[PDB]
């Protein structure tokens, strides 16, 4: 006896409609979580958490969901307002990949929202169809002869607008977009949830400026402004990033 | 023909066969009806060990 | 109040068919012990749970066990055996074979087993080499000591050649199996394999 | 002149000052964080020990006893020698190298590295 | 398609011989105790 | 006595004599022999110090 | 100065430790795992990582994803872990990471339904031994010393049986004593 | 008491004696026993 | 001709271990041409050698005027006009070697923030026929 079952709790959708957590999917000691401190093994000790008797009075019993050489990385966005409350987020996509249908991922997703309303899933499912077969032929480029331009980057994060300036290479595939992302915010000492947000902002003007190079085919590789440190010898750099509530 | 992996084969084998045979040597008249089984031998493991899953089976 | 309303059916953890699935799936030695004997007591007891015709991701579940015995066939004319590592798949083999040979008399779990096209070479593999016992050709004399586990792994494969030769109806002039099983009925003495 | 140390002290300045404000709000204000999507609260990860090495077995010291006892500890060599790690590098870079006492530094840094192991 | 369905009653038998002579009297004594427990289902 | 007693494995002549009186009394059902003994012993514990 | 330098490391390592209150229960057949290692079974189930086919999908990405799944379960393991509070703090593409939480799941390492009241306990391997888990330094709770190696155990406990190894009681009995 | 105790464990722990004890259930001859009982018998036609 | 003032006027003085004897502050060599080759075989109009010995050099002596904070890739990225995917490379080639993040204070180390670290946890296992705890 006197054992919690290692399941049947899914206490996300109240978190989703908290007002106090900061999450931008749904509109409509002194520590705060004991993963530091010790409560000499009795469990009713985490009953005096704030957030934690949150999930055992407000939880619910969940049933479990049961279920190619190159990828092309696609950038996603979903806007849907539905009764009251909205859905704005982002997630990439494999192009190359099929082994699950946008219909699925619209079942999983509107699951975990606990609407299951058996029409978000269409809709969801239609504006992932209309936003991958507008992109089809434009992020599969092989793009040469050194076009090394300048970029400008904003992300939206609940008043918390991140902004920065560099100058980006589109001929080398070294650098993975994830992992530059990855080097910013192990600088500024952001969340973890700055880790997607920005990469998949980036992606998008990659295939922003790959669009030009392809469709109009404006070459413009006419001097990506410097500070005469580096490339262009003026008389021997941009700026820094930065995090700005407004 | 081959030495090496016979003589190999029968220092298993007759270590396990020697182990095979001394596998009953606990059950005798005088060898339970002492104490010199559940008493202190935690080096032999095997039974009074069985006995958090047999009263659980309601056996006893 | 949320621990109140557990569905009943789940809550001892995942079902044994499963387990046993998911248990030779692994590398677990001792695990995979436990579920071929499990599915051999099922095949036994209940074999249309274990049909091949309901469960058809199961059939080179056994192939994975069956087919590396061919090297242990061709090393057993020595005194291959040696630690009690190669022994334990050797037993494993065995009573993989049992299985698919006691799932083989359904007449719906045996057409899949027929349309297969490897399990009829291990078939042929292990008469090729009784049969070469049964003649006494100097090429692969059987060593004795291996024998008690040469002779129960060739009744379980005529068992399988007992059933599955309905399906080999059109018979070729220059066979293999027949050539093979009219060379081992001048040899043997049981009655039950003649 | 007054140019190049003027923007390299601007970097080291520009430096100093990510690192005290990375200190003070993840460590030193609430000593870590809170994920709003899971109840988990981050932490940075080199406080954590990101590896686990090899096992223990022992013996209690009285017989027929049948007490467990479950434990852990940390473990280093020598802990002053840093991780600058020369094992992401191929055997076939550094061998037109000056010196062959280089070489043997090279091959005792990697020998060391190659020892996280016990 | 799930089905969460009770299995087979399987005759495990608590001292396990090795001839079949010492078999055949238990097993026929389960086959009556559960094909009677299981004729006035249907 | 009624106190806690020490570093379980002791076993004092006052839980054998109350584990006696248990056996004596119930002859089986050894939640009501654990709990007769004092209950700060487990049945797992008492079956295997009766043998 | 060696000896205050331990014992400063080995309460500011005490300090980060993030201390076990609830059992965690994997299934029988999954014991193959490692936090540390890559197993073979890993390696052929999800191929698309290690055929370096794209740039996107090398090992220690899987790494990392597959320690961040493991660690935000076994934190909280009363609560199932879902796709969407993962997908918002780990930079995939959202195909890969429904792949690994569905085969972390398959093996039960991941959101496991049982109720552990209704099942006996057992005692499988030998009663006694110091099992002591080998940890690494924490790079960043190394001391200073502007210019040595010392194992250090943090963290002592002792039990009497299985049955209170597997309820996490440290003989907290003494305090009740029911 | 403790005799009848007693019996009824060594008669539930030896009474398996090839399933539990390893050295045992990893022979040639329990194993193939174990394997022979198991044959279910063969459908004429 | 312009970095000798700086190097003169305020350097904290020079540690380097001894796997690095072979460096040289003036030019470059083979290590460096074999390592990263694209600074060499004309992969680009941008990517000229001096520029590469002007950020190296730069890189080194912002190292040398702080020895005891780890040099980040975007305090450097503030005033050194080049592909981000340059200086990431030319950056964890120093690194790598040992030159200009070797002997710092740890705790000013960037690590990306996450959960905690469950690998001392106590595991148990659900076998078939008990709760049998996980111990190797």
């Amino acid at each position: 006896n006197q054992l919690i079952p290692q399941a049947y709790i899914s206490n996300f959708h109240n978190r989703l409609t908290n007002e106090d957590d900061g999450i931008p999917i749904f509109t409509m000691g002194n520590a705060v979580l004991p993963d530091l401190q010790d409560q000499h093994h009795n469990p009713f000790n985490i009953l005096r958490y704030p957030k934690i008797r949150d999930t055992f009075i407000n939880g619910k019993v969940v049933s479990p969901y049961r279920l190619s050489g190159e990828a092309i990385m696609i950038p996603i966005t979903l806007d849907i307002e539905h009764m009251g409350h909205t859905i704005k987020d982002q997630f990439l996509w494999n192009y190359n990949d099929d082994s699950i249908s946008p219909e699925e991922f619209a079942s999983i997703y509107c699951k975990d929202l606990d609407m299951t309303s058996a029409t978000l899933q269409t809709q969801i499912a239609n504006i992932i169809k209309e936003q991958l077969k507008d992109l089809e032929n434009i992020a599969a480029t092989e793009i040469m002869s050194d076009l090394h331009v300048i970029i400008n980057l904003t992300c939206n994060l609940q008043d918390r607008f991140f902004e920065d300036n560099f100058q980006w290479n589109l001929n080398d595939k070294s650098l993975t977009p994830e992992r530059f992302a990855t080097s910013i915010v192990q600088d500024l000492g952001l969340t973890r949830e700055f880790i997607p947000l920005i990469s998949q902002s980036l992606h998008e003007t990659i295939l922003k400026i790959k669009k030009d190079w392809v469709d109009g085919h404006l070459i413009q590789d006419h001097v990506p402004n410097d500070a005469a440190f580096g490339y262009l010898s003026g008389i021997r750099s941009n700026w820094c990033p930065r995090v700005e509530i407004l | 023909l081959h030495p090496r992996e016979t003589l190999t084969h029968y220092l298993w084998s007759s270590k396990q066969n020697e182990l095979v045979l001394q596998g009953d040597q606990y059950f005798n008249e005088d060898a339970a009806r002492t104490s010199d089984i559940y008493s202190n031998n935690n080096n032999d493991r095997s039974l009074m060990g069985n006995i958090s899953l047999l009263y659980s089976q309601g056996r006893l | 109040n949320v621990f109140q309303s557990l569905p009943k059916e789940t809550a001892r953890g995942v079902d044994d068919l499963t387990r046993m699935e998911m248990a030779l799936l692994s590398g677990i030695p001792e695990e995979i012990k436990w579920s071929l004997k499990k599915y051999l007591t099922y095949s036994n007891k209940a074999p249309y749970m274990i049909s091949l015709r309901t469960l058809p991701d199961l059939l080179p579940l056994f192939k994975t066990f069956i087919l590396p015995l061919e090297r242990i066939v061709e090393g057993l004319n020595k005194s291959s055996i040696c630690d009690s590592k190669a022994m334990d798949s050797l037993q494993m083999g065995l009573n993989a074979l049992l299985i698919l040979r006691n799932l083989a008399q359904d007449t719906d779990s045996v057409q899949i087993l027929v349309k297969d096209r490897e399990i009829k070479s291990f078939i042929l593999f292990i008469l090729k080499k009784f049969q070469c016992v049964a003649t006494g050709d100097n090429k692969w004399q059987l060593y004795e000591g291996n024998a008690t586990f040469f002779n129960e792994l060739t009744h379980y494969t005529l068992d399988l050649m007992e059933a599955i030769s309905s399906y080999i109806a059109p018979a070729m002039k220059d066979d293999h199996y027949f050539q093979t099983l009219v060379s081992i009925l001048n040899y043997t003495k049981d009655r039950y394999m003649v | 002149t007054n140019w190049l140390y003027q923007h390299s002290a601007a970097c080291s300045r520009f430096n100093s000052d990510l690192f005290y404000d990375r200190v003070k709000v993840l460590l030193v204000d609430q000593q870590g964080l809170r994920d709003a999507y899971t109840n988990i609260l981050h932490i940075p990860e080199s406080t954590q020990s990101t590896t686990v090495l090899g096992w223990r077995r022992s013996k209690n010291d009285s017989p027929s006893d049948t007490s467990i006892v479950y434990e852990t500890v940390i473990h280093d060599n020598d802990l002053n020698k840093p991780k600058t790690g020369l094992s992401e590098i191929p055997k076939e870079i550094y061998e037109d190298v000056v010196d062959e006492d280089v070489l043997r530094a090279i091959t005792e840094q990697q020998n060391f590295e190659k020892c996280n192991e016990y | 398609p799930l089905n969460w369905v009770q299995g087979p009653a399987i005759f495990h038998m608590l001292t396990s011989p090795y001839t079949q002579d010492e078999i055949i009297n238990h097993e026929m004594n389960f086959l009556k105790g559960r094909l009677l427990e299981l004729q006035e289902i249907t | 006595e009624n106190n806690g007693n020490s570093v379980k494995k002791n076993w004092s002549d006052q839980e054998m004599l109350l584990l006696l009186e248990g056996i004596e009394m119930y002859e089986d059902q050894w939640e009501k022999i654990a709990d007769h003994v004092g209950g700060h012993k487990r049945v797992e514990d008492c079956i295997e110090k009766f043998l | 100065n060696y000896e205050q330098e331990a014992q400063k490391l080995e309460e500011k390592a005490l300090r980060f430790l993030a201390k076990q209150t609830h059992p965690v229960i994997i299934p029988s057949f999954a014991s193959w795992f490692d936090i540390s290692k890559i197993h073979e079974i890993e390696k052929r189930s999800n191929p698309d990582f290690f055929n370096d086919s794209s740039r996107f999908k090398t090992p220690k990405a899987y790494k990392d994803t597959r320690n961040f799944i493991i660690n935000t379960y076994r934190l909280s393991p009363y609560e199932y872990l879902t796709i969407t509070a993962v997908r918002r703090n780990v930079a995939m593409d959202v195909a890969s990471i429904v792949k690994i939480h569905a085969f972390l799941e398959k093996w039960g390492l991941i959101n496991y339904q049982i109720d552990p009241r209704t099942k006996p306990s057992l005692i499988g391997p030998s009663f006694t031994g110091h099992f002591q888990v080998v940890l690494d330094t924490p790079q960043g709770l190394k001391p200073f010393l502007p210019e040595f190696p010392v194992n250090l155990t943090i963290k002592k406990n002792v039990y009497d049986s299985a049955q209170d190894f597997n309820a996490l009681q440290d003989e907290s009995r003494n305090s009740r004593q029911i | 008491k403790q005799k009848s105790i007693r019996q009824k464990l060594i008669n539930n722990v030896a009474s398996q004696a090839h399933h539990n004890i390893p050295y045992l259930r990893d022979s040639p001859f329990t194993a193939a026993a174990q394997r022979s009982v198991q044959i279910r018998s063969k459908v004429i036609v």
